DNA sequence: AGCCGCGGAACAAACTTTTTGATCCGCAACCTACTGGATTGCGGCTCAAAAAGTTTGTTCCGCAACTGTAAATGTAATC
RNA sequence: GUUGGGCGUUGCGCCAAACUCUAAUUUAUUGAUUACAU
């Protein structure tokens, strides 16, 4: 289960009713869709992002 | 113990290289010692910094594959 | 010392016993002193092995909160 | 107190092995005698497409023994 | 599991006694100390 390979990947849809059943009876807790599905509800709510790319 | 000691030259000063592997166990009987060839890329790579168009030399092996 | 989740520990295993258990919740640390046990264990078989003389480390996220 | 080559690693584009979402085509069904329309429907089989799983070329990270003028020192024991 | 005593088919075998905060001393041509040769 989680680790960094799903969270260091997080860098759209809108999460309709026909969705959730994909990719569920495979066997593994995919930590990465909730993941995108945290950051995506969180999102509903640039320059800092910006400055970082400048600074970095 | 297996060591290659080729040496090389620039129209001057010998630059020499050893490249040896050793069977862990004996291991005191041949070392590699890069030194020389280190030295050379310090100085090309300082050619490269002065004049920035300097001359390099070619480097190439061809196998029987060229055309196979 | 500062490790995971252990401020200062000291264990001692048993050598006339050739088996010892961890025993212990889930939030506890028994597998960090697994952990501490490689990150060490692999330095001894990279000694043993190869000529490397490399191996694992302590990282930054492994660094107990606040500690230095 | 400095940092040699060696070999794993942390990343990151390419291959490469399946997960999915239609499309099709026998293939028995109707319907009635049988190509019954001017029909549907239904389950194996196959299709690239794309979200997942290796594989391979490059870049830093770490670490050892001792260094240029230079102590053989009767016994035991300390750092 | 560790510590001190005793005997001598003594580079340690045996006997007789004790103690448990969760938990055993290692460096020389150096310096300090005991001791012989001065
Ligand atoms: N940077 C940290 N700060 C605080 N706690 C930490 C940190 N890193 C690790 N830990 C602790 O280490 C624990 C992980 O337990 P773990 O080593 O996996 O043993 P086990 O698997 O038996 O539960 C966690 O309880 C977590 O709190």
């Amino acid at each position: 289960d989680v680790s960094t390979r799903d969270i260091e990947n997080s860098e759209a849809q809108i999460w309709d009713k026909f969705k959730a059943y994909n990719k569920s009876l495979t066997g593994k807790a995919d930590f990465k869709l909730f993941f995108r599905w945290f950051k995506e509800l969180i999102e509903i709510e640039t320059a800092l992002r910006a400055e970082i790319r400048a600074k970095e | 113990y297996a060591s290659i000691a080729i040496n090389y030259d620039y129209m001057g000063i010998r630059f020499p290289m050893i490249i040896a592997t050793t069977e862990p166990g004996y291991e005191d009987r041949a070392k590699s010692n890069y030194s020389g060839i280190n030295e050379l890329g310090s100085i090309f790579k300082t050619a490269h910094s002065i004049n920035p168009n300097v001359s390099f030399p070619l480097i190439a092996m061809y196998t029987v594959e060229r055309a196979n | 010392e500062n490790y995971k989740g252990f401020e200062s520990l000291i264990m001692d295993f048993s050598m006339k016993k050739n088996s010892t258990i961890l025993v212990g919740n889930n939030g506890c640390g028994k597998s960090t002193i697994l952990d501490a046990i490689q990150k060490g264990l692999t330095h001894l078989s990279s000694r043993l092995s190869t000529r490397s003389h490399n191996g694992d480390g302590i990282e930054k996220h492994e660094l107990r909160k606040g500690q230095n």
